[PDB]
């Protein structure tokens, strides 16, 4: 209750629609391999290829 | 599913089980200045609630008027 | 929530095409005056 | 660069949009000037009256 | 006319809620992020004496 409106529903809905908390951003520890699919995204503007 | 309601009552049963007793004041004070989980009305009442500072008046004045009344000084006078 | 606002959502923009003529603006008519 | 590219854009959105809007502003003082074209006319006839 | 004059300038302001806020985004933070990690600049070196 330190801050009100809003944020308190919340404390419910973002467990009870999973579909709001999925996201790749995940609390991912597999940083030994996942960092090595990324650096080949990381471009600007890409193509299909 | 969540409302203004969930919001109140995840408060309001909550400072129930506050229990510790004896001489302390905090609960003879909170039934002192009393109002109740079904104050008037019902919850729908929300969009008419909207009121200006008037609806403090009588929660002041309308238990302090009562000291002539219950001094037993005064009756007749309004 | 999601549903929802995505459902409602393509019920507006199904409505603003199928008056065609407003693209959310007044593209057709517009600075007419008479008198 | 991937960003200053996306940050680009929004500078030539901005002043194509502004302008577009202005050439509908002009439409009104264009449109206005028949009522004057009018004023004069209806003016120089009383005199031959 | 003036009714049309308004959107010069309310077009103008109403627009720039999306650049005194949300002033930032997650891939300009990468941007600091692989510069500051120089910090193992203490240890980049050790093995050579």
């Amino acid at each position: 209750f330190a801050n009100r409106y809003g944020y308190w529903a919340a404390n419910q809905q973002l467990r009870m629609f999973p579909e709001i908390y999925v996201d790749p951003t995940l609390r991912l520890t597999k940083t030994e391999f996942f960092f090595q699919l990324e650096s080949a995204l990381n471009q600007g503007k890409l193509t299909d290829d | 599913l969540d409302s203004p309601a969930s919001y109140l009552l995840d408060l309001y049963k909550f400072i129930q089980s506050v229990e510790l007793d004896g001489s302390n004041q905090a609960r003879k004070l909170e039934t002192r200045r009393a109002d109740i989980p079904k104050l008037s009305l019902d919850n729908d009442a929300l969009y008419k609630e909207v009121t200006a500072l008037s609806i403090v008046n009588d929660v002041l004045s309308g238990s302090a008027r009562e000291y002539i009344d219950q001094s037993g000084q005064a009756d007749k006078a309004v | 929530n999601e549903l929802r606002g995505l459902w409602d959502r393509i019920e507006n923009r199904i409505y603003n095409l199928r008056h065609n003529l407003t693209l959310d603006g007044k593209e057709i008519n517009m600075d007419l005056y008479d008198s | 660069v991937s960003e200053s590219y996306r940050r680009r854009r929004q500078e030539w959105e901005l002043q194509y949009k502004q302008a577009e809007w202005e050439v509908n502003s002009v439409e009104q003082q264009i449109n206005l000037q028949n009522m004057q074209i009018k004023a004069a006319n209806k003016r120089l006839e009383q005199v031959e009256a | 006319a003036l009714q049309v004059s308004k959107q010069s300038a309310q077009d103008r302001y109403d627009h720039f809620k999306e650049l005194y806020d949300e002033n930032i985004s997650s891939t300009e933070q990468k941007v600091i992020e692989l510069q500051s990690q120089a910090a193992n600049s203490l240890l980049m070196a050790q093995g050579m004496r």
